[PDB]
């Protein structure tokens, strides 16, 4: 189908590469392909240079130095797939080349040393960690610098916050107390500030000079003439107070740290630490908070002018102002590369500690490198991160958009940066300053609302990790071709113009110009303007940006629609929507879920499993197509070819489609004809009515793959064995297993059916005599082996797509101790719609299928076609998701006019334009009618008449023109399939894009009556033959109490859970047909009495008149 | 069309839950003695409808409720001793 | 296809009002039968009702006859509630004469006791007159089809006679419903319950049987020329 | 809420708690 | 803002008494006046995320779609309300639980 | 404060945010100095009370106003603790209810007063001792545990003392813990102590309430499980004339 | 899912799930009603992969007759988060809930699920019908006002 574009404002720049944050960071923290001479700090190089000139105990005295020279990343031992198949971290050996030096000089430049294994990234953006794809999600935290803030605990006061780059120094707080005292806080220890100043040579006078003026605040700094005396004697008493136990004069040892040297405090090299404090504090700075080693003393750098600024802020200079701990000029992103390198830094600082211990031990003339290095610290520290840190997610794989979204995810919680899910409110709020940097829609609904967030579309993270947006420059009048990505900080300085603003050619078009400056909306002179917006897209996330008529959607329902799309399960007949925002080409492409040509050539080999192409010279590549794989989420992602054997190629046009892709256009669901009316309570509340005609067309039907696993271990009683000779079993049972004990490819597998056969030994006593006499005499000889196979969980199953086996010792395979051999079986299902499936559109209209109607019913147009979904209107005006309506109307045009559309966000279709398209479309739909020899049947009229009385049609006009009007208005006369009559009053009808979601009734829903009760708790759970019981929570108990439901409650606590005696009395009773039990004494009572006795404490029962009663006697 | 005349039932008792406790105990005795207990027997007995039709309604609870609103039954807070009310019940074909 | 041919119960009153249930039925044919029937039921079952009234001394649709407590309309409406059936099977129309004495209650039976015409509902209130009661009547009764009101036809007989609404349709109300009965594994097979309401003239079972014959009769026409 | 006098046995204490507490679902947390 | 509303509802009443939106919101079906007036009239004055009221009102009305800035300014409020629910919801029945404990007997 | 925070604030019965001042005694008003520090006097012949107000105080009484004991003077919340001891437990009760409904009402909810009434009754359920009868004079005891030891040690076996008490404003959660019932007191955080204290003393339960009975899985003492109903038996007419034929042999 | 065809006092209940739910109940019924001689041979003849006889669904219905299920949804915020219903054998895999009952339950047909419980003692069963039956619980216990009342869509028509 053909394509119709909409709206003005052309984009000066295309969208950034999208997976930027992820891909382009690691690369530059990894400096993989750059001569080891040029490699220039931050990343792996940093962590190395950070730690490395490693002097020995007694520095430069006992010999032995050891220093960094260069590092080499290896070649990964296994293929990208080999790793996933054999559960491996896709890694590479990082050796580092180091030279050891003596006091008598050694040039022992040991030929590299293994330092540990380093995981590395896909082309995609993701990692592989023991099989399974993973995402390192990027975190936000306060940016290093000096800050202030008002005292929340102390009304009308101010604390002073000193923040270095994380895991490189501690939090320092100055806070003038309601008791004169000033106190420096640090390491969660609090000491009088003076001490630290006394160390920096601050006399009781130079304080009265630089820090009196504003108020008598120095009063509590001064009355401590107790220690304003000797610098060295200060150093000791501080050392004493801070980290106690050991009080001599070598305090300089500790005090050197949070002073000079990039040991801890390197708030910045050439970054914000200075810059920020050089702009927010009192100018002039170098690198670390206070410079230590000058000529033995400790010279000040930051501490005083902070204490100054704080003081000049409780009365203070106008222009001295509190800090916005929320401004995106103080919120940075930590990209993957940064977090990995930060963990790489932990490794070294652990290896160093180890190296330091060993140089001392060994004889100084024997020790080389390789002989000093641990290779287990780094290996472990890098291992721990990628596997175990909260910032290391699984991978949202449901559809190709999901994965993409998952990369540009910004978190607030997790490690280091530690916001607990039990904090913040303004930390949740959308800040003016998110504009263009973070989406003001597209957050999660409950609990996380505000703390998890997505990256704005055109936005990008910069060198020091602040998000920047693009703004066009305006040379007073003209709108330049030059764009500038700028800080949220470097932004509060200009009169920025909206992109809405019109332009005759390349210059402004009206004297009243809409614009924001420092946030608040302002109307401004065409000269006043300093920058422009590039596109409205700029403002929102990708998923937001996927919503056709966002204009007319209320923000709240728009978030639901912005999500959910993530939840869209790829369909067999995926199809891109009839109405788009354009963005759908690129989201597929950047996801790399789809294949594309390399260098314009010609295709040669085109079949199900391969596309190979003769390129322009370039040699020859075959590209394999992943086929019916399985997502992280059971999604089943697969590629389909879209090119002809022999044709010239598009320098990089679609070679093969993805999973949610139709012709390289994001296809997350289907477009379908909808009626907007109530049915018969069948679309009540939010329910939806389906035309079974959908199922027939294999429309909303999706493929899902599940995977099953089973292990084999050795134990005291013998080895568990993956046999095919399972005891006590028919040949009917084994019918489908190869000579091995594993199911065949392509087996229809039912619930209960054997998936993988395997036999534990188990020695439950030794068969008593007598019962061996019979066992021998009658033949059936005793056995040493149990059934313990796999078998299909109740309700699961489908057709057996793939098997897979890793036994102990296999090439690169290592599996957990005391286990040998792992079997995995993959089963596939084809789904179709069902009563209880969830369908939603991009405007946030969710709802479940409640009724599939046979074609006989279903509202149908006069020409004969019935509609496909009946969507209740009452779910419209409550929420204000008005776009969904707008989108249906165009979809009616499109249906007859036979086209697709592209109406981008805040710059798409305008009513008149749709109406014109509708007018054009009706001349056809009725053009047909009258051409095939028909028109306005008695039913249509009946309606039209009462329709003008409603006031939708023009009285005076002819029934034909009356029909046109009504049509054009997006409405039309509809017929009840059930009774040949019409519904009086026209119905709005059209084509609508809807998606089928993650959740299906298939995966929900169980019924239990009796089954495996646990040997631990003794209540129902575990389901070896059937599923497991529903739980009765505290709130359900209150309700039963609130009713008069005595027994019904008691039942739920005794004969239905752990009350074995009566539990069984129940079952027996019904089998017989007896009125259940009457559990006289509840077990849980007896169990109470006793657990108490086993502690002493008499605990004794008494009846009415008050004589011991006894509840036991068993 | 909810329950067989349920409003008329509440009226008989002093407290809601009495009706509940009686309807239970009557169904309880009704259940044990294979329905040979009825006070409504004749053509008043409650019935079902099938692929055949008109088979006795199995639910003992139902029976108690219809049996109760014929007045015939007598419930009480304390008249007749239980230890002698259990044995005397086996009079016309017991369990 | 499976299953079997259905059962037709008919719990009946005895003149007006009948219930009818065609039970187990393929998923849909509840409406596929009940709907067309309903239509025909209220629309083609031939009947007989009042059509034109002349009353002595003054005319118009709105008036008050002195000596008569009611007013022309309440007479005219009462009239409409009068049921009567035609014996002589080729009768097309009749006229009814009413002679009203002194102080009295005038029933429908106080009409002319002419045969060829049995008055179905003779205990009708017609009208009441006080002392010195003069009311003479001449009302045309007519064979017709549906509901054909006074505005369309304009039945002339005299010049002081006023035409009435013609409710010739012995069914005065029809309503049906289609729930769904279990049948073994199948829980969703249709169960159609038709409920008819008539006057005196024609019984409901009759109405339905007529109605089924009519649609059966029309379906026939669909035969190649 | 049979719009009668109460029957003895109604565990009102709890009916009270729910009754009071459920509409706290629509009670603003922003203070 | 108040007059647009009270005269969107004047219109409906006087011509179009059977309008879906109207009829729904006049009966107890769904909808309400503020909702309606956000669809047909004007969304009105908006609060910044810090209490203060944005002195440029959202002049537009869903039907005639609102715009980028109009959209953005009217987003701060959407969140410091959608969090209000989620913070009330997460606390299971904290208050009912307190209550059930003092009273159950 | 408003919304759900306020509902807690009332039930938990705490010194509220904005502790609006209330006159300890009745007399006349005498506001003085609107500049340096602001203060409202309540005075008669005899007593003369001085209340010093924050300045930011939104007091709504103009000078020389007449006034009632315990009546608000500064506007905002009343500390229902200050109210109790200065106007009564009954008077406190009626305040609480009236004030909670206030929130529920103004947000839009309708629910019976008698509901809130029941809970507020428990918030008062307790009393502290003055001059004891057979215990120590510091104990916190249930109001109608010390009712049998009040007008019964005077109804028959008179002597010793009727036991003098004072009302106490327990805050719903704190009125929760202090229950006669070790069983339910246990479920709560500190379980050792309950079981310690309780075992040392004879401590019988009685299983009055619900939670208790549930803990042991016993049959709830309400509804079908209320002594008032549970004992009801049912007998047939033919069966009743099987007792006329068997009770006189 | 919504259940508009059912009476106020009726229930959703996928036959498959109603079958498992009452299984023991159905086992003796299968004995008493002829066909299947052993209670164990009955369990065999339902289990045996699948495909249940017409004669069994016929029976399931005769067990179910007059008994109720407790439905229950979400945060059970008042007694009314638990109601009692006479269950109705249904096509498909979704419990279908009456549109009136939504008010109290605060269910919405946009993804919500409900859980179902079967009481066993004639006591529990009585207890459930008489006191907790949806159709016996018409007015709110908070304020005598109607809780099961015409709503959203029912009002539209009227
Ligand atoms: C170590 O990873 C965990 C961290 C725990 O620690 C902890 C404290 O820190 C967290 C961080 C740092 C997050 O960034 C995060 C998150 O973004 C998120 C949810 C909760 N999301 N859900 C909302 C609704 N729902 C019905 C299900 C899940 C989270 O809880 C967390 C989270 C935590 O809880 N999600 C969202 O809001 C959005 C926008 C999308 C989610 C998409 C899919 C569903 C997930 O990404 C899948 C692919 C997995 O990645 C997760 C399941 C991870 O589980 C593992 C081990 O794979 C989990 C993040």
């Amino acid at each position: 189908m053909e394509i119709k574009r909409f709206g003005r404002i052309r984009e000066v720049i295309p969208l950034p590469p999208l997976t930027e944050i992820q891909v382009e960071s690691y690369k530059k923290a990894l400096q993989a392909d750059v001569p080891p001479e040029k490699r220039e700090n931050v990343g792996i190089q940093a962590a190395f240079k950070e730690t490395f000139p490693i002097e020995e105990g007694d520095k430069g005295k006992g010999g032995l130095v050891l220093d960094f020279l260069e590092y080499r990343i290896g070649d990964p031992p296994f293929s990208q797939d080999e790793c996933r198949e054999k559960d491996l971290t896709y890694q590479a050996p990082l050796y580092a080349r180091l030279q050891l030096i003596h006091k008598d000089t050694g040039l022992i430049k040991e030929d590299e040393v293994f330092l540990g294994h380093l995981p590395l990234m896909t082309e995609d953006g993701s990692f592989i960690i023991n099989g399974a794809d993973r995402v390192i999600v990027s975190q936000i935290h306060r940016s290093p610098g000096v800050y202030f803030t008002p005292d929340p605990a102390r009304p009308g006061r101010y604390i002073a916050s000193i923040i270095p780059l994380p895991k490189r120094g501690p939090w320092i707080d100055l806070e003038v107390e309601a008791s004169g005292v000033v106190t420096m806080k640090v390491n969660k220890r609090k000491f009088p500030l003076v001490l630290l100043l006394r160390v920096l040579g601050y006399d009781q006078e130079t304080l009265v000079r630089e820090l009196s003026a504003y108020g008598d605040l120095v009063q509590g700094l001064l009355d401590e003439a107790v220690l304003a005396m000797r610098p060295e004697e200060a150093m000791v008493r501080l050392f004493t107070l801070l980290r106690p136990g050991d009080p001599p004069k070598k305090d300089k040892a500790l005090a050197y740290l949070f002073g000079l040297l990039a040991d801890p405090k390197r708030y910045d090299l050439g970054e914000a630490g200075r810059y920020k404090a050089e702009e927010k504090l009192g100018v002039g700075l170098s690198g670390r908070t206070l410079v230590r080693f000058e000529d033995g003393e400790f010279k000040d750098e930051v501490f005083l002018p902070t204490l100054r600024y704080l003081f000049a802020l409780t009365a203070g200079v106008p222009g001295h102002e509190v800090d916005d701990i929320d401004h995106l000029g103080n919120r940075r992103i930590r990209t993957v590369g940064e977090l990995m390198a930060d963990q790489f830094r932990v490794g070294l600082a652990r290896l160093a500690r180890g190296v330091r211990e060993r140089m001392v031990m060994g004889s100084p003339d024997t020790l080389t490198p390789a002989k000093l290095v641990n290779s287990r610290p780094l290996e472990a520290a890098l291992r721990e991160f990628f596997s175990r840190s909260q910032l290391s997610q699984f991978k949202d794989e449901t559809n190709p958009l999901s994965s993409l979204r998952h990369k540009r995810r910004i978190s607030a919680l997790g490690p280091g940066g530690l916001t607990r899910e039990r904090a913040g409110f303004d930390v949740r709020d959308v800040h003016r300053t998110h504009y263009g940097r973070i989406c003001p829609v597209e957050t999660p609904e409950g609990a996380n609302i505000g703390l998890i967030t997505s990256l704005a579309a055109y936005a990008r993270v910069d060198a020091l990790g602040f998000i920047r947006t693009p703004y066009r420059r305006v040379k007073n009048g003209v709108v330049t071709e030059e764009v500038v990505y700028m800080t949220a900080s470097e932004e509060d300085r200009y009169t920025i113009a909206q992109a809405n603003t019109p332009l005759e050619g390349d210059r402004i078009a009206t004297d009243r110009v809409v614009a924001r400056r420092r946030g608040e909306p302002v109307i401004v002179a065409p000269e006043e303007v300093e920058f422009m917006d590039v596109s409205p897209k700029q403002v929102f996330s990708l998923n937001t940006n996927l919503i056709p008529f966002l204009e007319h959607d209320d923000a709240n329902r728009a978030l639901m629609g912005s999500n959910m799309q993530t939840q869209a399960v790829p369909l067999i007949r995926a199809q891109a929507p009839v109405v788009m925002t354009g963005l759908e080409e690129r989201v597929v492409r950047d996801s790399l879920a789809a294949l594309y040509a390399e260098e314009d050539g010609e295709v040669v080999k085109v079949d199900g499993t391969r596309i190979a192409v003769r390129y322009e010279d370039g040699r020859l590549v075959e590209h394999p197509l992943r086929r019916y794989a399985r997502s992280n989420q059971g999604t089943a992602f697969d590629q389909r070819p879209r090119v002809r054997v022999g044709q010239r190629v598009k320098k990089g046009d679609l070679l093969a489609d993805g999973p949610a892709s139709e012709e390289g256009f994001l296809a997350l669901g289907q477009n379908v004809l909808v009626a907007i009316m109530p049915f018969d309570g069948y679309n009540f509340e939010d329910a939806i009515v389906i035309s079974e005609e959908l199922l027939k067309r294999d429309f909303y039907t999706s493929i899902h793959i599940e995977r099953y696993e089973i292990e084999a271990r050795d134990t005291k009683l013998g080895p568990e064995r993956i046999t095919r000779d399972i005891p006590h079993l028919s040949e009917a049972a084994l019918r489908d297993l190869d000579e091995e004990g594993i199911v065949r490819i392509g087996a229809e597998v039912k619930p209960g059916d054997i998936l993988v056969g395997r036999t534990s030994f188990k020695g439950e006593q030794e068969p008593s005599p007598e019962e061996r006499l019979l066992r021998s005499i009658f033949g059936e000889k005793a056995r040493d082996v149990k059934d313990t196979s796999l078998r299909v969980p109740p309700g699961e199953g489908g057709i057996v797509v793939g098997r897979l086996r890793l036994r102990r010792g296999d090439p690169g395979v290592e599996l957990k101790p005391g286990v040998r051999e792992v079997v995995r079986v993959f089963v596939a299902q084809k789904r179709k719609l069902q009563v209880g499936d969830k369908l939603a559109n991009r405007h946030g209209n969710k709802g479940v299928v409640a009724k599939i109607l046979p074609v006989e019913d279903m509202p149908h147009l006069p020409d004969g076609t019935p509609v496909d979904v009946i969507l209740n209107p009452l779910g419209v005006p409550s929420r204000m998701n008005l776009g969904q309506i707008l989108e249906t109307h165009l979809g009616l045009a499109g249906y007859f006019l036979g086209q697709r559309y592209i109406s981008p966000v805040f710059d798409g279709a305008t009513e008149p334009e749709i109406k014109e398209l509708l007018a054009e479309a009706f001349n056809l739909y009725f053009g047909k009618r009258q051409g095939e020899g028909f028109g306005v049947d008695k039913r249509e009229k009946e309606v039209l008449a009462r329709a003008e009385k409603l006031g939708l049609v023009s009285p005076g006009k002819s029934p034909e023109e009356q029909l046109k009007e009504l049509f054009d208005l997006g409405k039309v006369v509809l017929y009840d399939g059930r009774t040949g009559e019409p519904f009086e009053g026209p119905i709005v009808v059209g084509q609508m894009f809807i998606m089928k979601l993650y959740h299906m009734v298939e995966d929900k829903m169980h019924a239990r009556s009796t089954g495996p009760y646990s040997l631990i708790t003794q209540q129902p759970l575990g389901g070896k033959a059937q599923f497991g019981g529903q739980r009765f929570g505290e709130m359900e108990v209150w309700a039963l109490e609130a009713y008069g439901a005595a027994h019904t409650l008691q039942e739920m606590l005794t004969i239905k859970s752990d009350d074995i005696e009566g539990r069984n009395a129940a079952y027996q009773a019904i089998i017989k047909g007896e009125d259940v039990p009457e559990p006289s004494v509840p077990e849980s009572f007896r169990v109470l009495v006793k657990e108490l006795q086993a502690l002493a404490l008499d605990v004794q029962t008494l009846d009415e008149k008050d004589n011991p009663v006894d509840i036991f006697e068993g | 069309m909810a329950e067989p005349g349920i409003d008329k039932l509440f009226g008989m008792v002093d407290s809601k839950y009495r009706l509940t406790v009686v309807v239970a105990k009557r169904a309880q005795q009704l259940l044990r003695h294979r329905f040979k207990n009825t006070v409504l027997e004749p053509e008043e007995r409650p019935k079902m409808r099938t692929l055949e039709g008109l088979y006795d309604d199995p639910n003992a609870v139902t029976w108690a409720m219809k049996e109760l609103l014929t007045g015939r039954l007598f419930f009480g807070e304390n008249l007749v001793p239980e230890d002698r009310l259990q044995k005397e019940m086996e009079r016309l074909y017991p369990t | 296809s499976k299953l079997k041919a259905p059962v037709f119960t008919a719990t009946t009153q005895g003149d007006h009002y009948g219930e009818f249930v065609l039970e187990p039925l393929e998923r849909g044919f509840g409406v596929t039968l009940g709907n067309p029937l309903r239509r025909i039921l209220l629309s083609s079952i031939p009947g007989t009702a009042v059509t034109s009234v002349y009353i002595e001394d003054v005319l118009h649709e709105f008036s008050t006859i002195p000596g008569v407590k009611e007013d022309v309309v309440e007479i005219i409406l009462n009239l409409k509630e009068l049921v009567v059936r035609f014996l002589d099977p080729k009768m097309a129309s009749t006229t009814l004469i009413l002679r009203a004495e002194g102080p009295k209650e005038v029933r429908a039976g106080d009409f002319t006791p002419s045969a060829d015409v049995e008055i179905m509902n003779p205990d009708l209130h017609i009208a009441t007159l006080e002392e010195g009661g003069k009311l003479y009547m001449e009302v045309r009764v007519d064979r017709g089809v549906g509901y054909v009101p006074a505005e369309r036809h304009g039945i002339k007989d005299r010049i002081n006679a006023i035409p009435v609404d013609a409710i010739f349709s012995p069914v005065r109300r029809v309503a049906f419903q289609v729930e769904d009965t279990r049948l073994g594994q199948r829980t969703d097979l249709d169960k159609l319950t038709l409920r008819i309401w008539t006057d005196g003239s024609v019984t409901p079972l009759e109405a339905l049987n007529q109605a089924v014959a009519i649609l059966k009769e029309h379906l026939n026409y669909f035969a190649n020329p | 809420s049979m719009a009668r006098p109460v029957s003895i046995g109604e565990a009102v204490g709890v009916v009270a708690a729910e009754s009071i507490g459920e509409p706290g679902t629509q009670l603003t947390m922003r203070t | 803002t108040e007059k647009v509303t009270q005269a969107v509802f004047k219109n409906f009443e006087e011509n179009y008494p059977f309008n879906p939106l109207y009829v729904m919101a006049q009966s107890g079906a769904r909808g309400n006046p503020q909702q309606i007036r956000q669809l047909c009239g004007m969304r009105g004055l908006m609060q910044k995320p810090s209490g203060e009221t944005f002195e440029v009102p959202v002049r537009s009305s869903f039907r005639e779609g609102l715009t980028v800035l109009e959209y953005f300014i009217s987003s701060h409020g959407a969140r410091k309300g959608g969090a209000d629910t989620a913070l009330r919801t997460a606390d299971s029945g904290y208050l009912t639980r307190k209550l059930v404990d003092v009273a159950h007997e | 404060t408003q919304g759900l925070p306020r509902v807690i604030e009332l039930f938990e019965a705490r010194r509220p945010k904005a502790k609006a001042v209330i006159s300890e005694i009745d007399g006349v008003v005498r506001i003085e100095e609107g500049e340096d520090r602001l203060s409202v006097f309540v005075e008669s012949e005899g007593f003369s009370k001085e209340y010093k107000l924050p300045k930011d105080a939104r007091l709504l009484v103009k000078d020389g106003d007449y006034v009632e004991a315990g009546q608000p003077l500064t506007r905002g919340a009343i500390d229902p603790h200050q109210l109790l001891e200065a106007k009564g437990p009954e008077a406190v009760e009626r305040y609480l209810v009236d004030e909670i409904q206030k929130v529920y009402r103004a947000q839009g909810v309708k629910l019976h007063d008698k509901h809130i009434e029941i809970v507020v009754r428990q918030m008062l359920k307790y009393v502290e001792v003055t001059d004891p009868g057979d215990s120590r004079l510091l104990e916190g005891q249930v109001l109608e545990k010390w009712d049998v030891e009040a007008l019964n040690e005077r109804l028959i076996a008179e002597g010793k003392v009727p036991v003098a008490w004072k009302p106490l404003l327990m805050g719903v959660t704190k009125s929760a813990l202090s229950t006669k019932s070790w069983l339910s007191a246990a479920s709560f955080q500190n379980t050792t102590h309950v079981l310690t204290e309780a075992a040392i003393a004879g401590k019988k339960d009685e299983l009055i309430g619900l939670k208790e009975n549930v803990i042991l899985g016993r049959l709830i003492p309400a509804g079908t499980g209320s002594d008032f109903v549970r004992f009801t038996q049912v007998v047939d007419q033919r069966t009743l004339k099987a007792i006329e034929e068997a009770r006189k042999e | 899912v919504v259940g508009p065809q059912l009476k106020l006092h009726q229930c959703g209940l996928p036959k498959r799930m109603a079958l498992e739910l009452f299984k023991p109940f159905l086992l003796k019924k299968m004995e008493e009603k002829a066909f299947a001689p052993n209670v164990k041979a009955a369990r065999r003849m339902l289990e045996r992969q699948r495909d249940i006889k017409d004669e069994v669904w016929d029976a399931l219905e005769e067990v179910i007759h007059g008994k109720v299920v407790l439905l229950n949804r979400a945060p059970t915020l008042h007694r009314l988060g638990i109601q009692a219903f006479q269950p109705v054998l249904v096509e498909g895999q979704s419990i279908q809930l009456h549109p009136l009952v939504c008010e109290a339950f605060n269910a919405d047909f946009d993804g919500d699920q409900m859980a179902v419980h079967v009481p066993l003692s004639s006591f529990a069963q009585a207890e459930a019908r008489i006191q907790m039956l949806s159709a016996h619980n018409l007015l709110s216990p908070a304020s005598g006002e109607p809780l099961a009342k015409p709503s959203r869509d029912i009002i539209l028509g009227l």
